[PDB]
RNA sequence: ACCUGCCGCUACCAUCCGUUGGAUAAUGGCUGAACGCCUCUAAGUCAGAAUCCAUUCUAGAAAC
RNA sequence: CGCUCAUAGCGACGCUGCUUUUUGAUCCUUCGAUGUCGGCUCUUCUUAUCAUUGUGAAGCAGAAUUCACAAAGUGUUGGAUUGUUCACCCACUAACAAGGAACGUGAGCUGGGUUUAGACCGUCGUGAGACAGGUUAGUUUUACCCUACUGUUGUCAGUU
RNA sequence: CCUAACUACUAUACAGCGAAACCACUGCAAGGGGAACGGGCCUUGCAAAAACAGCGGGGAAAGAAGACCCUGUUGAGCUUG
RNA sequence: AUUAGCAGUUUCGGGGGCGUAAUGCUCUCAGCUGAUUCUCAAACUCUGAACAUUUUUGGUAAGCAGAACUGGCGAUGUGGGUUGAACCAAAUAUUGGGAUAAGACGUCUAACAUUCACUAAUAGAUACCACAAAAGGUGUUAGUUCAUUAAGACAGCAG
């Protein structure tokens, strides 16, 4: 499966997109971002309720899409969809990487150990500073 | 119960089936009561019912693991009287799960064997 | 000869391998254990992911990785990621250590669930369990092949039963009677397990109801609405054999 | 790794220093916890382990499936010559402990109770142990000092223990060092126990008064000593296989290389026997009598539906013992020692 | 913070007269005397004259502001004790078994046998200041009755904790005895 | 060499023996505040484990 | 999901940790030498508790079972195959829990395996030879020292 | 299973004779840090002569300038276009 | 690299409604254009500064591998951090007196008094450094904000 967060959680590395010298990155696990009535005038929704993070982390696009199905299923739930209007301030460019070892018994034979370490990508993530929006919701003044 | 009598046939102990059925012998493979105690073969006693397969009988029942009562044996107990006995041969007889003799027993029946199982009294010519 | 730590070992894994065999040779890449199933539907699961090493194997076991001598000459190329992809799609999946456990157990669970689809036995038409068919199985001397499908499978087991021993092979009907006041959260909870028919209930008098059930799902609601319910409640028998079951041999 | 598999340990833990016992006979190190409901009586005694014989009775154990039927019951035979007590010894209260307070003794103090003074009695011209207190009885100036110690008892101090001991010369083993020890008495109100310890100077007593019978007593005793023996014998090793090298009645393993010394629960080869033990839960299933020095041979051995005059003693008398002519008293099961040792019978 | 003075008030009836010694509340009532010590606070009790008694505590923040509603309601325990004292009440509810009880009164005892068909018989003595009865008006109930609550109702449930189904589901079986009125007079 | 076999040693291959008090935990509770009520808890308090400490058992110290 | 019911029991999509009983990673100690697998044996420790004791929950009617707590005091087996650890069965059972101790334990053993030299076969190599493939036969040295442990004497800083 | 008894010679005790290996100094432990497994250092636990018979936990015990592995611009036996 | 709409075209490519049928009117709906809008980069830029700490690449990480400035250990003790190669103080000829530095000041251990709170856990106690997180608490202390009340407040007991 996936590699625990802790290894991808905080951002140590330079930013790292995909571009025309990172080829082959998985694509991104968020993707739907906006959300809701988003037709809605700007009149109509006049409450801006947020989720700003206190920490800087890399966010992961695996965190950041069950996020957003948290946050939609709960609304949708609770008032109907149209009844607000999110996007998502955050997205996940930098990717990440792998130095994938075998699990093999016999190890030693087969993979170069820190031979060419360089790992390939895998996932995305979005890397967060302390006070970035990450969650920006409009909606009604019924629903703060 | 009934009391501690000596065992005397552990694991892999052959004993003559005195059992109108069809076996000619009984192989006891296990003990029922026999618990624990690192590299001790598990011992049957005399009343002891034992889980048991036959090497030599009738081919239709040849390789199941039955069970059986142990009748008598040749390692001398004593009675809690001071008396001691010892029979001449090992021996056993088949029966159900819950010590039903189906059969008739041949021989004498120790009686430290006909107190626990009612039918092994009621099928034993002589208890001795 | 006394070396004070001895030499190399094999190199188990718990690793799932897929065959290619082509101009000769015996070329086998590492995979995931249900990931190739993954794969050969349709379904996409990331070039990258579905591998446990991108470099191609000789022999998996032995851990032996080509040379391009015996690439170029194999399959026209020596770029190792478009090897993989050949040798994923154009393979079979060969099997790892657990090879003897994912047959034996996967023919023990094949027994196990083909065989004991729909089966009443004689006299007057019961269901029963799944060891006894699984006496009559080895019994009938049934030898089972998965490359059928499972439901022919089933319809396969069944036909040498019907030839053999006087065993039914379609549906049944029952007639359920239950009094009104304690039986209704008996009602809904088979109205969505099962179908019925002719529900004809009263106040003064029993729920009446009829079935379209299987042979053999008699036997849970024999009990079930004695469990919840707490009392008795009782089986009446409708009718033996009604089509649209496997009766249209599907 | 671990143990693989897992079984009891090899020895109780309880009874590790397994050194030779000090006590050559048997030391009660505890006496019965002492109620002033009761009356006095004396709480200990010493017998001498005559043999062992097996006798037949009808058990009156309802349920059991031995009931109203005839048992062969083993019993020892410990012979319990009467007790001279000659002395008593007060014992204080203290933080630290229990303390010996004033030791009052006697006046016609025997030749053997003075034989435990004394290890060289031969060479001894003058035997001049306890002469100068046996001369405070004579004067009352000295009399007077044995009261004002005695009232000093029945008043400072919580334990009265009479110093008593036995007859071994009564019994022909070959040992005139007659066995002393205390007897803690155990009875109400101090002024009481220190009356009947000197209502009992000079005087014997039986072992039918200490003890009751069909009755629960504790057998201290040390026991047969077998010697430096190896480890299988003293512990109960499994003997390592046929193939071994240096020897196969060994331990194998002593320990792992982490704690980095043999521990002292290691089984070890050592001495076995000589070991100080208690038996609990003797019963007693019958005193015998004495037999008269001026009389016929009281059948001791006579039994109810036996009807045959005869001893407790077998044909030959007891095998490596003498013969028991003195009060005897038939405990069931096997007691620690071998014949002719001391043993410190004790109430419960 | 910690409040300057938090005080309460205890008021005597005519009949009850205490005799406080530093932390040691001691009433003396018609039907019975009664006395608890309180020198686990830092509470100076004091009474003015005959009718009152004043529960003080100076600089206390809170575990010690929290005592003197406690310590004060215990005097008017031992107060309420020596003028009517309480009587509970016990009712006996079983599915199937009658519960047999027997009281003698040396130490008061209670004996309760055919609990559940159980036959361990639950001899269970009684607190030192209490006694006990059976209803013989109301069916299945026995009260209890004492000059302190704190031995009345602590005698009440070791009734109670005693008489338990176990090894079995309890909110089915529901077979003891429960306290079921408090009464004082 | 074989047969029988003392003494001794020996074997669940034979025999005997292998306790009761206090304090606790988990938890169930009592009186009872904080917080007019409630509350096993905060001050106090009760029962309670193959647990812990003693009892009994083993040794007896540059201790008496 | 559990008929309804998020949380009896579970629990996706995510997130946060621990453990050093797996294998990696690294190369800090050791190449004028730390005897390296397994088993047998034996002791002690751990609790991440399988049973036993006391309790509390359940979709706990009884029985059976499931979750948790205080709990490591006491137990935790006999066997067929394999060198096996692991594995997988048969049978007993209150239960057959997971583990460390230099992957405990070779001056404790055995030497089955690995792992020298003989040899055979398969594939590779022209060949000598290779195999991390299969088979077969193949020296297991020393304690009398110090400590530790098990016992045994012995000196007791007014004599016995 | 599950060990038990017996026997000679050992070992053990005495008289006589009388070596060797090994040896920095040497010898009680816990934890810490340290060259990441201490007999020594640090903080603790403690600690009281001189010796005997055993024993195999340790002294990363002893025998051997590691035969495995790598380096060396060190060799050698054998093979081959 | 990249999210979302609103407008124009809008007849169009497709769906249809509308005059009875169509490049004929309008709607998502594609697409082209414009003003917006969300996130943006080591290999982007209009603009653009001043072993250990810091900058810093690979690695999940390391007491790992590799760099840059400075200071050290190696070479170097001493005082402190219980202990210690690198940390803090501060550098070593042999000493006496005084005042100090880091660090401390119950006893070991040289050195203390006064004062205000917080902690009621067997907790906590010198950075490197010998660990701890998300999530919780009607534990307590301080605090922010909103609401209720003599138009009778919350809570209790009742209609």
């Amino acid at each position: 499966g996936r590699r625990p967060a802790r290894c991808y959680r905080y951002c140590k590395n330079k930013p790292y997109i995909k571009s025309r010298y990172c080829r082959g990155v998985p694509d991104a696990k968020i993707r739907i971002f906006d959300l809701g009535r988003k037709k809605a005038s700007t009149d109509e929704f006049p409450l801006c309720v947020h989720l700003i993070s206190l920490e800087k982390e890399q966010l992961s696009s695996e965190a950041i899409e069950a996020g957003r199905i948290s946050c939609n299923k709960y609304i949708s739930k609770t008032g109907g969809k149209d009844s607000f209007h999110m996007r998502v301030r955050v997205h996940p460019w930098h990717v990440l990487r792998i130095n994938k070892m075998l699990s093999c018994a016999g190890a030693d034979r087969l993979q170069t150990g820190m031979r060419g370490a360089f790992g390939k990508p895998m996932g995305t993530v979005a890397r967060v500073n302390i006070g970035q929006i990450i969650f920006s919701i409009r909606t009604r003044d019924n629903m703060l | 119960s009934n009391y501690r009598v000596s065992l005397g046939l552990p694991v892999g102990a052959v004993m003559n089936s005195a059992d109108n059925s069809g076996a000619k012998n009984l192989y006891v493979i296990a003990v029922k009561g026999i618990k624990g105690r690192l590299n001790r073969l598990p011992s049957a006693g005399v009343g002891d019912m034992v889980m048991a397969t036959v090497k030599k009988g009738k081919p239709e029942l040849r390789k199941k693991v039955c069970t059986g009562l142990v009748v008598r044996q040749r390692k001398h107990w004593k009675r809690k009287d001071g008396v001691y006995i010892y029979f001449e041969d090992n021996a056993g007889v088949m029966c159900n799960p819950k010590g039903e003799v189906k059969g008739n027993i041949l021989g004498p029946v120790a009686k430290e064997c006909s107190d626990l199982w009612p039918k092994v009294a009621t099928n034993a010519g002589t208890i001795v | 000869m006394s070396i004070f730590t001895p030499t190399n070992q094999i190199r188990l894994t718990n690793v799932a391998v897929v065959r290619m065999k082509r101009a000769g040779k015996r070329f086998e890449i590492a995979c995931y254990k249900n990931k190739v199933v993954g794969w050969r539907s349709g379904v996409e699961k990331d070039l990258d992911e579905v591998l446990q090493t991108h470099s191609v194997f000789v022999n998996v076991s032995k851990g032996q990785v080509a040379k391009k001598e015996d690439l170029i000459s194999a399959f026209g190329t020596d770029d190792q990621t478009e090897i993989c992809k050949q040798i994923l799609t154009k393979g079979e999946v060969q099997v790892s250590d657990k090879e003897r456990h994912t047959q034996l157990e996967q023919m023990f669970r094949d027994i196990a669930t083909i065989v004991a689809d729909k089966c009443v036995n004689p006299e007057t038409k019961r269901p029963y369990t799944v060891i006894l068919i699984e006496r009559a199985m080895k019994d009938i001397h049934y030898s089972v092949k998965t490359n059928k499908s499972t439901k022919q499978q089933a319809l396969e087991v069944i036909k040498q039963l019907k030839e053999k021993m006087k065993i039914e092979r379609a549906h049944m009907r029952l007639r359920f009677i239950l009094p009104v006041n304690e039986g209704k959260k008996l009602k809904e909870k088979l109205k969505p397990l099962i179908k019925v028919i002719e529900s004809e209930d009263y106040g003064q008098q029993l729920e009446i109801v009829c079935l379209i059930d299987p042979g053999c799902f008699r036997e849970i609601d024999e009990l079930i609405k004695k469990e919840t319910k707490g009392k008795g409640s009782l089986e009446v028998l409708n009718l033996k054999d009604v089509e649209e079951g496997d009766e249209k041999f599907e | 790794s671990h143990r693989k598999f897992e079984a009891p340990r090899h020895g109780n833990l309880g009874f590790r220093p397994r050194k030779r016992a000090a006590r050559h006979q048997g030391k009660v190190k505890s006496f019965p916890k002492d109620d002033r409901t009761q009356k006095v009586h004396l709480t200990a005694f010493m017998g001498y382990k005559a043999g062992m014989t097996h006798v037949v009775r009808d058990l009156e154990k309802p349920g059991s499936k031995m009931h109203k039927k005839e048992i062969v019951e083993a019993v020892t035979i410990i012979e319990c010559p009467p007790m001279y007590i000659v002395g008593l010894v007060g014992y204080v209260e203290t933080a630290q402990g229990l303390k010996t307070y004033k030791t009052v003794w006697a006046q016609h103090l025997s030749d053997n109770f003075r034989r435990r003074l004394y290890k060289n009695w031969y060479k001894s011209k003058s035997k001049k142990a306890f002469t100068k207190y046996v001369k405070q009885y004579e004067t009352e100036e000295g009399k007077k000092s044995i009261e004002a110690s005695l009232q000093a008892i029945k008043k400072r101090c919580s334990v009265v223990r009479v110093i008593a001991h036995t007859q071994v010369h009564k019994l022909k083993l070959t040992q005139k060092k007659a066995h002393v020890l205390e007897i803690q008495v155990n009875g109400g109100s101090i002024v009481e126990k220190v009356n009947f310890a000197v209502a009992n100077f000079e005087k014997t007593v039986n072992v039918t008064g200490v003890f009751a019978e069909n009755e629960l007593i504790d057998v201290i005793g040390v026991t047969k000593g077998k010697g430096f023996n190896g480890v299988i014998k003293r512990w109960g090793v499994r003997k390592l296989p046929r193939k071994t090298h240096k020897g196969l009645r060994k331990v194998a393993c002593i320990g792992a290389w982490h704690p980095s010394r043999v521990s002292t629960t290691v089984p070890r080869a050592g001495q076995l026997g000589y070991h100080h033990r208690v038996e609990r839960n003797k019963k007693i299933y019958r005193i015998g009598q004495a037999q008269p020095e001026d009389g016929k041979q009281i059948s001791t051995g006579k039994t109810e539906f036996d009807l045959t005059e005869k001893t407790i003693n077998p044909m030959g008398g007891f095998a490596h013992y003498g013969m028991v002519k003195h009060e005897f008293l038939m405990l069931k099961g096997c007691v620690a020692g071998p014949r002719k040792r001391a043993l410190t019978l004790r109430k419960s | 913070m910690k409040v300057i003075n938090s005080s309460r008030k205890v008021q005597i009836p005519e009949n009850v007269t205490v005799d406080v010694k530093g932390r040691s509340v001691k009433v003396t009532g018609p039907r019975g005397t009664l006395s608890k010590s309180f020198d686990h606070a830092s509470v100076d009790i004091n009474l003015v004259g005959k009718k009152e008694l004043t529960v003080d505590l100076w600089f206390g923040n809170r575990k010690q502001i929290a005592c003197i509603k406690t310590i004060t309601s215990i005097i008017e325990n031992m107060i309420t004790g020596v003028t009517k004292g309480y009587e509970y009440k016990m009712r006996f509810v079983y599915a199937h078994f009658p519960i047999n009880v027997a009281v003698t009164d040396g130490g008061r005892v209670v004996e309760i046998r055919n609990f559940f068909g159980e036959k361990i018989v639950r001899r269970i003595e009684l607190l030192d200041g209490i006694t006990c009865y059976r209803n013989e008006k109301a069916k299945d109930e026995i009260v209890l009755t004492g000059n302190s609550l704190e031995l009345l109702s602590q005698s009440c449930a070791t009734i109670q904790l005693r008489s338990a189904i176990k090894y079995k589901d309890v909110r089915k079986f529901l077979d003891g005895i429960y306290v079921s009125e408090r009464n004082v007079l």
